[PDB]
């Protein structure tokens, strides 16, 4: 599994604990888990940075008298969302993952959907890169940006739970 | 080595591997050897910590004077929680310097425990063979050769006892600190901890 | 061999009752120590309890009547007539300490493997005779006369006579334990033993605490009493 | 083992195997059917034993009957039929009782001590409610729980089987009786027979300790 | 194990009720004997000092430290009270000489008692005049056994003195001070 995607940077194939050398047949599940984590992390990092200088106009509920511009930046912004809005967000995520972008087949654990690639959701109406060098570069860029976004989103979460902002002190 | 041929097992959890999270079979042998070394160091540190916390909570201080002007009982007047901070700065410096030297010397030895050594077998003389450094031949483990009258089977049985006691000591020292921090968490630990 | 000997001794103690073990302590491995050692410990402890109870009954009679030695000794501090629970209440504290120490020395000699192997004997748990006392013949400095037979008039006894003596010893020991705790129970709670009502006065101190109501600290030693 | 449930005829004729809520198959935690009914048998026997002991303890606590030299006799001498004198006990003693029960069950259900005795787990082909003896870590420990004096060291298999059937039946009836007592203590409901005038533990019977312990 | 030390008053056998052997090797038994011998000799010196000073003795004639105001007779007759009256320079000198002597004893015997050797045979500080330079090997074992017995008795002696000083009326022959 040393020649697969993600083993491109200065470290080559970097598996210290050896998850995929102990179980080489478990690489596809780990790749799907990493790809979902990376995509959620890119969305989270972009939301963290963009909510600081961009805010929607108008109200959020028009019943709890809560504005888009009144939610501060972060965890407290998710606090001030009304319970119906939280229910709708969870319904959107559940419908988005259980049926539309389905990362897992199988009864309980979820292997990989058929003979597709790990993280090969959406389908049909999605850009399919030909020219395998370009496809390999695009996929490796996706994976590496996902990993960097995981670390960044974790750091901003660590900052937000001990401050009022995700910006570290001194910045 | 593999987690199957390892001295943890124990008779309490049915005589098999306790691992309910599947950690032992999800990683390679090098990670398991690192985990065994970390568990053994944790257990020994926790045994020392549990005995020291019990002694400091019973207010059993040394007879004499810690620093010139500072009594052992003056530091141990409060509980073990407010005790390390009452130590003079030079004494904490010397203790942590000796611990630093011990860790560096035991890690800089021939066959590392992840590269051919035995995880948890600390070398008897960590400060021997270092160029420009002379230390007496006091052994780190057993300065008195207590485990020289022991056979291989007795050594294996006492290694099993060491592992079980280290696990119990980790639970106990975390129990002591949590019982001080969160009163009423541990029913036996009354006030002076 | 263990339980068979136990049945035989119980049958000789009483043909009617025979083996009476309702608790079944003769089947319990007391320290994971087989059957032989457990029954040896049980027989040795029963014999020791019976001997101590017989001696205690005689001593209780002697102190309740008033039977002092004479002068100078620890009897001089004990008042003339205080009942037997209170004569271990007025002797000096060091007298009680030295008495208990000498009893412990006797127990240790009765258990020390040098003394037992001197006169060809093993431990009662390891396969020796329960209740046997090795004579003295290892104690560095020589001892004048033994403890079981001080004047040695029982050296001509047949083994059958010795067995009947052991059976009588055990029966008398059991009955003396019962009598002595009749005395001790009447000294604590009234109306327990109907026969002993009004004879034995009540006692307030604890019987199971040796130095409770500890005695005084007096020096009865004269001539060169540098320990004032 | 599904047809091994024909022992309910021996427990009581006429009313044979009676399972309306058909728990006979109902795979628990993905285990097999025989393991599920082994769990059911062991849980039933444990509930019956605890119910019988709780019934006797209920009678004792209602009729006072305290220890002679116990210094934890500071509880009130009147006392609710039972749940207040449990509540009047200090919390450390209740915790020690609960930890004792947990230690003894963990001893009962360890497969090392069970197979050393010669008998497997109750969901792996073993008799439910066995409780093996003490091959403990260095601890002589005289007297196991079951027949410590040895009242049934020798016994025919017919007598043991009859005792097992009697144990299950008396356990069921003691579950019914003990919850009749607890019902007459709280929102009476057992006006038939009135159960013999039990005051009323206004509180919850299912509320151990005086403090909530945030759990 | 076999060693020296045993003799009469025990039956010609080893004395250890609590075990404290059968967990000991040759190295551990050598440490046991070295610690026993050092404790024994220190205790013999300690009883010979406390007994001489407290009971009687002419005491050392002179002054003890010409500058500070102390006299040999001004130290007193008590053991612990006179030790505190010894000046700090004298205490540090005694402790430093003892430490230098023992560090050189550890670094001077090349078959170390924990690595061979004979326990209790420290270099120097024994007979400078060679009183035992002609003694037979059989007689020397008797003297070593006598040293061990007298040392154990002296250990009990120093602890009796310490107990009598700290908790009064213990050790009944020793007085209240
Ligand atoms: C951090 C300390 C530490 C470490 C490094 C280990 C490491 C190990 N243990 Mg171990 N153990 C510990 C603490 C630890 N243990 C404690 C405290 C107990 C008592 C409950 C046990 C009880 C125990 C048993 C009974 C067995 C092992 C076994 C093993 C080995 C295989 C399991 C494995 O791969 O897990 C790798 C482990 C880790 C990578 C550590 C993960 C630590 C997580 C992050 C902490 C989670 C704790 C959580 C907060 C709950 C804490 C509450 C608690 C205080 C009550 C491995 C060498 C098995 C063995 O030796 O078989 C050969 C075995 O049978 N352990
Ligand atoms: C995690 C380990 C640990 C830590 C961090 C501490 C920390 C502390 N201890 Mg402590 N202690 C420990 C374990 C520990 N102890 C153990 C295991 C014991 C039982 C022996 C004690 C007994 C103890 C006493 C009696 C006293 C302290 C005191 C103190 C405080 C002052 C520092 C000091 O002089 O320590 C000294 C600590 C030790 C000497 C413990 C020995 C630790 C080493 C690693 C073991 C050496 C092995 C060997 C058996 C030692 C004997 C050598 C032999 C040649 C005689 C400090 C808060 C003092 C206090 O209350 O505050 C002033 C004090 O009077 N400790
Ligand atoms: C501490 C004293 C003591 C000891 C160690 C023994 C020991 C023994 N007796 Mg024994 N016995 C004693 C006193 C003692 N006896 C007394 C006082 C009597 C007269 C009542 C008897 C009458 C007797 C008979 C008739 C027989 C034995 C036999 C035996 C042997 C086997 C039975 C057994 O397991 O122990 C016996 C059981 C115990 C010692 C139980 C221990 C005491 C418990 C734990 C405390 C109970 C206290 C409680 C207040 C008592 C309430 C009494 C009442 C309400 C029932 C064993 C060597 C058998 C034999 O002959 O073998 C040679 C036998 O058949 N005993
Ligand atoms: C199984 C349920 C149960 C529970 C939760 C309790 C709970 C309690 N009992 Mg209790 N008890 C029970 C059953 C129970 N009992 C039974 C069945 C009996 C009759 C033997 C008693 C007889 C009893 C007495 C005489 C006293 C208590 C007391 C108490 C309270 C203090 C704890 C204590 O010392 O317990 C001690 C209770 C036991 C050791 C009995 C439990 C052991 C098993 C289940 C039954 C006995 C087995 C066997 C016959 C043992 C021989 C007798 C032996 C106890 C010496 C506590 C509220 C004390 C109290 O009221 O304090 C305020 C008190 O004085 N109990
Ligand atoms: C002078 C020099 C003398 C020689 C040196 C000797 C030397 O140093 O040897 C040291 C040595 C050795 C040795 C040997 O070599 C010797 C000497 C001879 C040789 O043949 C054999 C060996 C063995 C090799 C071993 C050391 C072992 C140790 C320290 C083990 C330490 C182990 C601590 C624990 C378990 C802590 C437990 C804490 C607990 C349980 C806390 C807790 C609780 C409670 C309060 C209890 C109850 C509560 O529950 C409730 C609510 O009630 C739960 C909990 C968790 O809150
Ligand atoms: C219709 C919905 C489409 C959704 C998908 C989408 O929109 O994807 C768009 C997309 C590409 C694409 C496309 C496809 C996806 C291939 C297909 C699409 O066409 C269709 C519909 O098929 C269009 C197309 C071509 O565009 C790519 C999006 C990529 C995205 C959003 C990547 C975020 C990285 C963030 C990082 C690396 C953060 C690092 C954070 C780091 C390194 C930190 O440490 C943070 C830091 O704070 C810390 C902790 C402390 C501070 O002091 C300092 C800083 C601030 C540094
Ligand atoms: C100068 C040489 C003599 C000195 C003597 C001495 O100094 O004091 C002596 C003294 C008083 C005195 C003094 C005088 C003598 C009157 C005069 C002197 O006046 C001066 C000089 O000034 C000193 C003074 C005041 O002290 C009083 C001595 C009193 C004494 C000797 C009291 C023994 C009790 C035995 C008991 C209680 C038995 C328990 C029961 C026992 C031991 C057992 O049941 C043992 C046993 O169960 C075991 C363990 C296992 C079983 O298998 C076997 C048996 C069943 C057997
Ligand atoms: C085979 C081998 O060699 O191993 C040996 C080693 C060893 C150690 C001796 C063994 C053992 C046995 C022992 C002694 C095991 C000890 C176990 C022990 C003593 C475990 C304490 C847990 C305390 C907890 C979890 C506290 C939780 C606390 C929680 C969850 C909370 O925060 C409470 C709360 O959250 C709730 C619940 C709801 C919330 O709304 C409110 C809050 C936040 C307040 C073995 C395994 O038998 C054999
Ligand atoms: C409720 C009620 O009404 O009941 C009443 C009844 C009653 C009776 C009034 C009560 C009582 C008190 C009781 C029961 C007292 C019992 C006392 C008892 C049973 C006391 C044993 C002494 C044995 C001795 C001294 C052994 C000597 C042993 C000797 C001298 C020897 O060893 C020597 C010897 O053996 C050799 C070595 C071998 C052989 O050559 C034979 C001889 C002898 C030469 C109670 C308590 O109030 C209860
Ligand atoms: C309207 C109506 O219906 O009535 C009302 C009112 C009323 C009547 C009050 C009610 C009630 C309450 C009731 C009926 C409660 C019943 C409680 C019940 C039936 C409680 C069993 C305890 C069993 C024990 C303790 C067993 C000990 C067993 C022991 C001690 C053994 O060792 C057994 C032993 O076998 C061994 C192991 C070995 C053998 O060799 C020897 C023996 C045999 C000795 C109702 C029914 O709820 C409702
Ligand atoms: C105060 C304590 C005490 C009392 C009150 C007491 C009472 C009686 C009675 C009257 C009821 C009889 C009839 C009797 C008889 C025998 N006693 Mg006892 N005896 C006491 C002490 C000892 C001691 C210390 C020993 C001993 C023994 C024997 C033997 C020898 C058996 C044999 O050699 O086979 C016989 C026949 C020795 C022995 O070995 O017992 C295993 C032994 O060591 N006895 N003993």
């Amino acid at each position: 599994v040393e020649t697969e995607l993600g083993a491109t940077g200065p470290l080559g194939y970097w598996d210290p604990f050896g998850f995929s050398v102990r179980n080489p047949e478990r690489f596809n599940r780990y790749r799907a888990v990493e790809l979902k984590h990376g995509r959620i992390a890119m969305a989270a990092t972009t939301g963290y940075m963009v909510q600081s200088f961009l805010r929607w106009p108008g109200y959020l509920s028009t019943s709890a008298n809560i504005k888009f511009a009144d939610l501060p930046n972060g965890i407290a912004a998710f606090k001030a969302i009304p319970p119906a809005g939280l229910f709708q967000i969870l319904l959107f995520i559940g419908a988005m993952e259980a049926f539309t972008w389905r990362y897992y087949e199988g009864p309980w654990p979820g292997k990989v959907p058929e003979g597709k690639a790990p993280g090969d959701v959406a389908g049909d109406l999605w850009v399919r890169y030909t020219d395998p060098e370009e496809k390999a570069f695009k996929l490796n860029a996706e994976i590496n940006n996902g990993r960097a976004a995981m670390m960044g989103s974790l750091g901003m979460l660590m900052h937000d739970h001990i401050l009022g902002t995700w910006v570290p002190p001194g910045f | 080595a593999l987690v199957d041929s390892m001295e943890g097992v124990g008779e309490e959890t049915g005589g098999q591997i306790w691992d309910p999270l599947g950690i032992s079979e999800a990683v390679s042998d090098e990670a398991v050897m690192w985990f065994r070394a970390s568990e053994l160091k944790h257990g020994r540190v926790a045994m020392l910590a549990s005995v020291g916390y019990l002694v400091g909570a019973a207010k059993i201080s040394f007879p004499g004077e810690l620093a010139k002007g500072v009594t052992f009982a003056s530091v141990a007047a409060n509980g073990p929680y407010q005790a390390w901070d009452a130590v003079p700065q030079a004494g904490k410096l010397q203790i942590l310097s000796i611990i630093l030297a011990l860790e560096w010397a035991t890690e800089a030895k021939k066959p590392h425990y992840m590269r051919g050594g035995v995880p948890g077998k600390i070398e008897q003389l960590p400060f021997d063979g270092i160029q420009g450094l002379w230390a007496p031949k006091i052994k780190f483990w057993d300065p008195l050769n207590f485990t020289g009258a022991l056979s291989a089977e007795q050594k294996a049985r006492k290694r099993k006892a060491e592992l079980k006691n280290g696990r119990l000591a980790m639970i106990g020292i975390i129990s002591f600190i949590t019982g001080h921090n969160l009163p009423g968490s541990v029913p036996a630990l009354d006030s002076s901890f | 061999s263990a339980k068979a000997d136990l049945e035989a001794f119980a049958k000789e103690c009483n043909p009617v009752v025979g083996y009476w073990d309702p608790l079944g302590l003769a089947d319990l491995p007391l320290w994971g120590q087989d059957q032989d050692a457990v029954i040896g410990w049980l027989r040795h402890s029963e014999i020791k309890h019976g001997r101590i109870a017989m001696a205690g009954f005689v001593g209780y009679i002697a102190h309740a009547n008033g039977f002092r030695f004479g002068g100078i000794g620890p009897q001089n501090v004990v008042p003339e007539g205080a009942s037997a629970p209170e004569v271990w209440d007025s002797i000096p504290f060091l007298a009680k300490l030295q008495i208990i120490g000498a009893i412990g020395v006797l127990e240790h000699i009765s258990e020390d493997k040098n003394f037992l192997a001197a006169d060809g004997m093993k431990h009662y748990m390891r396969g020796g005779k329960p209740g046997y006392f090795p004579t003295f013949s290892a104690n560095v400095h020589p001892m004048p006369l033994n403890l079981f037979d001080p004047f040695k008039w029982s050296k001509n006894a047949s083994p059958e006579k010795k067995a009947k003596g052991l059976v009588t010893e055990t029966n008398n020991g059991r009955l003396a334990m019962l009598g002595l705790f009749g005395f001790l129970s009447e000294s604590k709670i009234p109306g327990s033993v109907p026969a002993l009502s009004g004879i034995i006065p009540s006692y307030d101190g604890d019987y199971m605490q040796p130095f409770l109501p500890t005695g005084p600290d007096t020096s009865l030693w004269t001539i060169g009493n540098l320990w004032a | 083992k599904a047809d091994l449930e024909a022992l309910a005829k021996d427990l009581n004729p006429a009313v044979g195997f009676w399972d309306p809520l058909a728990l006979s198959d109902y795979s628990f935690w993905g285990t097999s059917q025989e393991a599920t009914i082994g769990f059911l048998r062991e849980a039933e026997i444990k509930h019956g034993r605890i119910a019988m002991a709780g019934f006797v303890g209920y009678i004792v606590h209602s009729n006072d009957i305290r220890w002679t030299f116990d210094k934890v006799a500071a509880s009130v001498p009147t006392g609710l039929p039972a749940p207040a004198v449990w509540d009047a006990i200090p919390d450390i003693a209740k915790w020690q009782i609960i930890l004792f029960v947990g230690v003894m069950e963990s001893w009962r259900e360890n497969k090392v001590v069970l197979e050393a005795e010669g008998q497997k787990h109750y969901m792996s082909g073993g008799k439910p409610g066995y409780f093996p003896s003490f091959d403990l870590l260095p601890h002589p420990v005289p007297f196991p729980l079951f027949d410590p004096f040895g009242i049934s060291k020798r016994a025919t298999e017919e007598k043991k089987a009859k005792g097992r059937l009697a144990e299950i039946n008396n356990g069921r009836l003691a579950m019914i009786g003990l919850f009749g007592f607890l019902s007459e203590a709280t929102v009476p409901g057992s006006v038939p027979f009135l159960k013999g005038v039990v005051p009323a533990y206004t509180g919850e019977v299912m509320a151990p300790f005086t403090q909530n312990i945030f759990t | 194990s076999d060693m020296e030390g045993t003799g009469p008053e025990t039956g010609g056998k080893v004395f250890d009720p609590m075990g404290l052997s059968k967990i000991a090797s040759a190295e551990t038994l050598a440490w046991y004997r070295a610690a026993e011998l050092k404790h024994s000799r220190v205790a013999m010196a300690a009883v010979t000092g406390w007994a001489w000073v407290s009971s009687g003795g002419p005491l050392f004639p002179g002054y003890l430290s010409v500058e500070q105001g102390v006299t040999f007779e001004s130290l007193g007759r008590d053991g612990y009270a006179a030790w505190a009256a010894v000046p700090e320079a004298g205490k540090f000198q005694i402790l430093g000489v003892i430490g230098i002597l023992e560090i050189l004893s550890e670094s001077a015997v090349k078959p170390h008692y924990m690595a061979g050797g004979t326990p209790g045979k420290v270099p120097l500080l024994w007979d400078p005049l060679g009183f035992t330079a002609k003694l037979s090997p059989e007689t020397l074992a008797r003297k070593r056994l006598a040293e061990l017995k007298n040392g154990r008795l002296a250990m009990i002696g120093v602890m009796s003195l310490v107990s009598a000083h700290f908790i009064p009326n213990s050790v009944p022959l020793l007085p209240g001070s």
